[PDB]
């Protein structure tokens, strides 16, 4: 024990997170992005609709 | 029981290669399917007939 | 009203296409009414009422009881070191040596006696409850329920339609959370662990880790 | 008609003489899988993995 | 080093999200035909 | 190999992976055939 | 008259009638090979199990046809009862509820001499019948000489010990042959006759593949020496290595 | 009797005073027993009567199906459980679940597979009762009729409005009872008809007064 390191690379550990804040770090920025969108989703056009995609 | 498979899996052969001939022949004429649509049945059958003939005594053979 | 899906004659039921036709007072104008008085304890329309601020209070609480019970629980199994992180055996950390230590950091809230915690609850529970009744200095004369104002500072609640679209939101997730926060009570009678620990033990086999493996544990003898 | 495809592999497996196995001892031959690990942690484990 | 894989994290999965949230707010129709 | 009731049969069998090859071969002398119309 | 309601949805009655009456119908080939100029002009529409199939045109006119559906249907009802009297018995018999012959083609060996043919009831229980062979035949030829007559004559007794009591002591006349809907329909199912008209479609369907499968019971019995239950478990063993075309060439 | 004024009562002769107005005579088992005004609404006392009268029919299915698996085990017949509330854990026992001493009955092996068959019949036969199904649809609530009466006892409507009070005093009886095979097994820990048999060995020691010190707080 020279040194000090991750010792992760084989691991095989889930998106590479080995700390759990790893993964409230991969949520809680995902959950805010989302949250931005869900609130500007008024202004992208209601589709509430039988069909009304780009369609052809 | 060989050469009883034999010549039923030659006849095979020779009803395959009307029916891959004659059968887009029968469909693309003008009314022809009308015509031949009973003669059609019988070369399909007897398709359907040997397949389960020659089918049978491999459990003999 | 508008046509808005969630209140009048075509409002959805509680049996899908089982249900008929709701009872003769349930016409379809109150959030969450899918038409479900089957034993009929709200005929009168001023019992009706009272069972409405019954509801949505409980709501309210168990909404805060839902995400209350597990996000100790769910933080405590990722190295944040708390004195107990089941949510009903976290009632006795007052009763250990360093106190109920906020986040399990000393230099936080630091409580020792259950009176001075029990002293100033009432005094304060007191006078909010007490003016949630009336008055008080946030608002006079306002809803029992939705009172608006200083309780809605972000604006979220002032056009008519989506206010009236937000309500089915608010009671669906309520009652979402009272039948749950429900099921927190009987799987820890039953199971004896933290509503998480259940869950973790489900994911791990399915087949043997449903409720029928406790099935045989009140057997009388 | 893709999903009742896969259980045919399952079937075959389980029931109808089973596949070859690699991994069995003295050299790998034809095993019947009783026990079919079924764990979503260990399953999706997989997908999630860095390639 | 953990101090530094924290932050490629945030970094990553921020443009990560940009781009997925940003293709389902109407992209489709930010076209300049018309009909 | 195949089993001996079969074994006369090879040369036919020999040619039947080159089929689906003469299936686009055939897509082009049937448009020279319209004439490409 | 009967308000009746559907099964998973909103609302019951016929679903159609048009699928299986009137010109457009299922047919015994579809469209493409079988237009609808060539229909025999005795087979219309107007009877239930009517696909059109007749090549060999053993019809003439649908007076001969409706006594072939005398032949039919009587051919159907007496076969549905026989599919569920040859397996039920043989599980049972693998099960391990002892019959003692529930294998259906040695049935009558068991019971030659000796007699005491054991009879199992669901879910009573297992009870011997003390019966010897030849009660058994004076009550089958007195039973089913008075049962084969009263279709005969078109009436018969009017008292009711067979299973009802709905006080009917009279004889009855006013039925439809192949239909006799007065007494032997206890549990209604009688209202809407749109609703009997596609029950008879569901009854002449179900009955013509139990005439097959008795058919199928029989012959494949006497391929491999095996009731139709041993039959339907072994091929679920393993289906390659037990099908027809492996119990042929089994001695090799 | 049984309707009207003259009719049987809750105190019997002394009761003329405490009937209320409202439980006049006209339904089955009306005994004039409100005693905490639970049904002062019209609305309301029509509601409580499909409850009661469900609660009346799976009683009886209750009283008689808690029974006769002990019954028949006095007659000798192997069962595997013949106590009523032991007899749900057998599916998890190593034979598994047999209709009778038959293992070439039912044969049940897998829970929960038996409960969520249970859930798609009795999900819908439920939602039959309510609005209609293929036994008719706009029927009485609780008296909907012919198909579920084929015998025609229906009929002759004095004798009808007869065999309803038949139904709910029989159905009364069993929701006691009921109330009965619950209490004396989590008191006991033993079967009705066993300790139907303990109380008929030594009747003046057999009672409930010999569990009566039981549910003590031993603290
Ligand atoms: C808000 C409702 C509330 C509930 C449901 C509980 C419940 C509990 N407290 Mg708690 N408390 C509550 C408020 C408060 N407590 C405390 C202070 C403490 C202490 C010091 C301790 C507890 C303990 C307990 C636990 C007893 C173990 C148990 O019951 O076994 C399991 C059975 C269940 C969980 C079922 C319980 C459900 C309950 C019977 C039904 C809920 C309805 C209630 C009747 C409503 C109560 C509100 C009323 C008073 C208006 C239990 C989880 C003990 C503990 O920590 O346990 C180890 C303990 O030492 N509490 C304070 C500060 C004064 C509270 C403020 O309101
Ligand atoms: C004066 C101080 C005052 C304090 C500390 C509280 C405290 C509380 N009130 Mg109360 N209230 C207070 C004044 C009043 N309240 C009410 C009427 C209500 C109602 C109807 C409700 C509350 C609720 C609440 C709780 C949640 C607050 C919230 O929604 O935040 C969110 C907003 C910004 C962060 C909280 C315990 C809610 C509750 O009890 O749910 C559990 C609730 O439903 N209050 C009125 C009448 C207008 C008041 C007048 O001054
Ligand atoms: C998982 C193990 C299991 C097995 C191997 C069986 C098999 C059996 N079940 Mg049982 N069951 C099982 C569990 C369960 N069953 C049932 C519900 C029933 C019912 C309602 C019935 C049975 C019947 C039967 C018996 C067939 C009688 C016969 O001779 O064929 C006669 C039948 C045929 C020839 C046609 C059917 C073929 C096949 C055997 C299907 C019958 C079995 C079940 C419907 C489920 C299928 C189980 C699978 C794993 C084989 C047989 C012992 C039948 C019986 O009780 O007869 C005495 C019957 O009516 N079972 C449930 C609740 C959903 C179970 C869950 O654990
Ligand atoms: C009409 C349908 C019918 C069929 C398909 C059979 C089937 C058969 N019976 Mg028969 N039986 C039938 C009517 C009846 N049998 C019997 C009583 C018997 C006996 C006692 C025996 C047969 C036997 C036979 C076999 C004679 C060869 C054959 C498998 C023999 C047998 O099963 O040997 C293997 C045999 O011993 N049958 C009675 C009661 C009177 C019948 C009613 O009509
Ligand atoms: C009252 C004496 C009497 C007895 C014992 C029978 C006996 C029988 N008849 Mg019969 N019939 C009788 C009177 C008459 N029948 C018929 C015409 C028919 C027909 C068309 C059919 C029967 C059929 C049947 C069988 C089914 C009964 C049933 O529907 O169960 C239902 C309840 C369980 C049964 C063997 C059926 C059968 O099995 O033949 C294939 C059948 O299709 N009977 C007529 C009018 C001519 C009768 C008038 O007296
Ligand atoms: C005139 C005499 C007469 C008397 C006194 C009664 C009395 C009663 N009748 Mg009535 N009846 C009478 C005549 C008649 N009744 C009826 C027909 C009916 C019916 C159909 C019914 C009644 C019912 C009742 C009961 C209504 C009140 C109640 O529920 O108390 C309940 C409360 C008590 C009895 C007191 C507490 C119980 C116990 C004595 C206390 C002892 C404590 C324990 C030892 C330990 C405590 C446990 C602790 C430790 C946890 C009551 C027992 C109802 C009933 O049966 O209710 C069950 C009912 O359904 N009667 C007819 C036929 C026309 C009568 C003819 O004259
Ligand atoms: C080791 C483990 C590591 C783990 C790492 C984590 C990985 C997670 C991977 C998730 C990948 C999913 C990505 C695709 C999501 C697609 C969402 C979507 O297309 O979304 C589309 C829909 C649109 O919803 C609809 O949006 C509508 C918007 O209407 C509005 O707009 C309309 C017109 O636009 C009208 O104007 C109308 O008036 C107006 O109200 C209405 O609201 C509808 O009711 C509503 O159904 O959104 C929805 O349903 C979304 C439903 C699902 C939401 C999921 C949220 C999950 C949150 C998790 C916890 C996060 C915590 C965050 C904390 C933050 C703070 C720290
Ligand atoms: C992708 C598959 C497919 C699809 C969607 C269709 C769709 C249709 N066909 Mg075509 N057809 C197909 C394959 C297909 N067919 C094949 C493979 C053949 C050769 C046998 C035909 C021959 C054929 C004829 C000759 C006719 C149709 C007709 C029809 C029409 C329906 C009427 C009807 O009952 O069909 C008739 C076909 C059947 C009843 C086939 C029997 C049902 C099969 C056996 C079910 C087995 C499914 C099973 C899961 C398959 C296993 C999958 C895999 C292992 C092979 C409809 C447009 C008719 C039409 O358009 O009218 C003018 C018509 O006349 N089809
Ligand atoms: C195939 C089959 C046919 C049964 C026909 C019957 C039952 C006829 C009844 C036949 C019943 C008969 C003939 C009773 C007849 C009684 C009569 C006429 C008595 C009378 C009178 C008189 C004299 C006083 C005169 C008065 O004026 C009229 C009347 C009426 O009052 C049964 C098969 C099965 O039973 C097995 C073999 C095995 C089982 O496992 C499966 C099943 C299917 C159940
Ligand atoms: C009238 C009046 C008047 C005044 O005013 C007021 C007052 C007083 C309040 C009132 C009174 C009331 C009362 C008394 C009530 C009661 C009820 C009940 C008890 C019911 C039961 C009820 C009961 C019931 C249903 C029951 C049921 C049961 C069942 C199904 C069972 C089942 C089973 C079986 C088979 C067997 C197996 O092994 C199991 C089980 C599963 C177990």
């Amino acid at each position: 024990l020279v040194d000090e390191r991750m010792n992760g690379d084989g691991t095989g550990r889930p998106f590479g997170v080995n700390d759990p804040v790893l993964g409230w770090v991969l949520l809680g920025v995902f959950g805010t992005m989302w949250a931005i969108w869900f609130i500007g989703q008024k202004d992208l056009g209601d589709f509430e609709d039988a069909d009304d995609g780009l369609k052809l | 029981m060989t050469s009883i498979l034999q010549v039923a899996l030659l006849a095979l052969i020779f009803v395959s290669f009307a029916l891959v001939v004659g059968v887009p022949v029968v469909f693309a004429t003008p009314n022809g399917w009308t015509d031949n649509k009973g003669a059609v049945f019988s070369g399909l059958s007897l398709w359907l007939l040997l397949v389960f003939v020659v089918g049978i005594l491999n459990s003999f053979v | 009203t508008p046509d808005s899906f969630w209140y009048g004659p075509e409002r959805p039921l509680f049996l899908g296409a089982f249900t008929g036709e709701p009872p003769s007072y349930l016409t379809g104008e109150f959030p969450g009414d899918y038409g479900w008085d089957t034993a009929g304890l709200s005929a009168d329309p001023e019992t009706f009422k009272r069972y409405r601020e019954l509801e949505l209070i409980h709501a309210r609480w168990a909404m805060l009881g839902a995400l209350g019970c597990i996000f100790p629980e769910l933080l405590g199994s990722y190295g944040v070191p708390f004195g107990e992180a089941v949510w009903f055996k976290a009632g006795a950390q007052i009763f250990q040596e360093g106190g109920l230590d906020y986040l399990g950091n000393p230099n936080l809230v630091h409580a020792q006696s259950i009176l001075a915690i029990l002293g100033t609850q009432v005094l304060l529970m007191g006078a909010i409850e007490g003016y949630r009744v009336n008055g008080g200095p946030l608002g006079e004369g306002l809803d029992k329920l939705y009172p608006g104002g200083s309780f809605d500072p972000l604006g979220l609640a002032d056009d008519p339609d989506t206010f009236a679209e937000l309500k089915v939101k608010e009671i669906k997730n309520g009652r979402l959370a009272m039948f749950s926060m429900f099921g927190f009570f009987v799987q820890a009678i039953v199971t004896g662990k933290g509503p998480l620990q259940n869950l973790s033990d489900h994911l791990a086999n399915p087949g043997t880790n449903n409720a029928f493996a406790y099935a045989t544990k009140f057997t009388p003898q | 008609m893709l999903g009742l495809g896969a259980w045919l592999l399952v079937w075959k497996a389980m029931y109808f003489g089973g596949v070859y196995d690699t991994w069995a001892p003295g050299g790998g031959d034809v095993r019947v899988i009783t026990n079919p690990t079924t764990n979503a942690a260990v399953i999706f484990g997989y997908l999630v993995k860095s390639p | 080093m953990l101090t530094l894989k924290i932050f490629v994290y945030t970094v990553v999965t921020f443009f990560v999200c940009l781009f997925i949230f940003g293709f389902l707010s109407n992209d489709p129709a930010r076209n300049p035909g018309k009909n | 190999k195949l089993p001996e009731a079969y074994a006369p049969f090879a040369p036919i069998v020999d040619v039947l992976p080159v089929i689906p090859v003469f299936f686009i071969l055939l897509a082009f002398v049937w448009q020279a055939a319209v004439s490409f119309r | 008259g009967k308000a009746t309601r559907g099964w998973l949805g909103g609302q019951g009655g016929a679903a159609d009638l048009d699928k299986w009456y009137g010109p457009d119908r299922k047919l015994f080939l579809p469209s493409g090979l079988y237009d609808r100029s060539e229909i025999p002009e005795y087979l219309n529409g107007e009877l239930a199990g009517d696909y059109g199939y007749d090549p060999l045109g053993l019809g003439k006119d649908p007076e001969t046809v409706a006594k072939y559906r005398e032949n039919e249907l009587l051919h159907a009802r007496w076969a549905m009862l026989a599919a569920a009297g040859i397996l039920i018995p043989e599980g049972l018999q693998a099960n391990g509820a002892n019959i003692k012959g529930g294998t259906w083609f040695e049935t009558g060996a068991e019971m030659l001499n000796g007699g005491t043919l054991n009879y199992f009831a669901v879910p009573w229980g297992i009870v011997s019948n003390p019966l010897p062979l030849f009660a058994v035949i004076a009550v089958e030829v007195g039973l089913m000489g008075a049962v084969e007559f009263y279709r005969r004559n078109g009436t018969g007794p009017a008292g009711y010990s067979p299973g009802i009591g709905k006080f009917d002591s009279s004889v009855f006349d006013g039925l439809d042959p192949l239909y006799p809907g007065g007494p032997f329909d206890p549990l209604g199912l009688a209202d809407d006759p749109e609703v009997l008209q596609e029950l008879k479609v569901k009854e002449i369907k179900n009955g013509r593949l139990a005439m097959v499968s008795v058919l199928g019971f029989a012959v494949q019995s006497y391929v491999t020496g095996e009731g139709p239950y041993a039959n339907w478990t072994k091929h679920v063993a393993d289906p390659f290595g037990y099908n027809l075309l492996t119990v042929l060439g089994a001695e090799e």
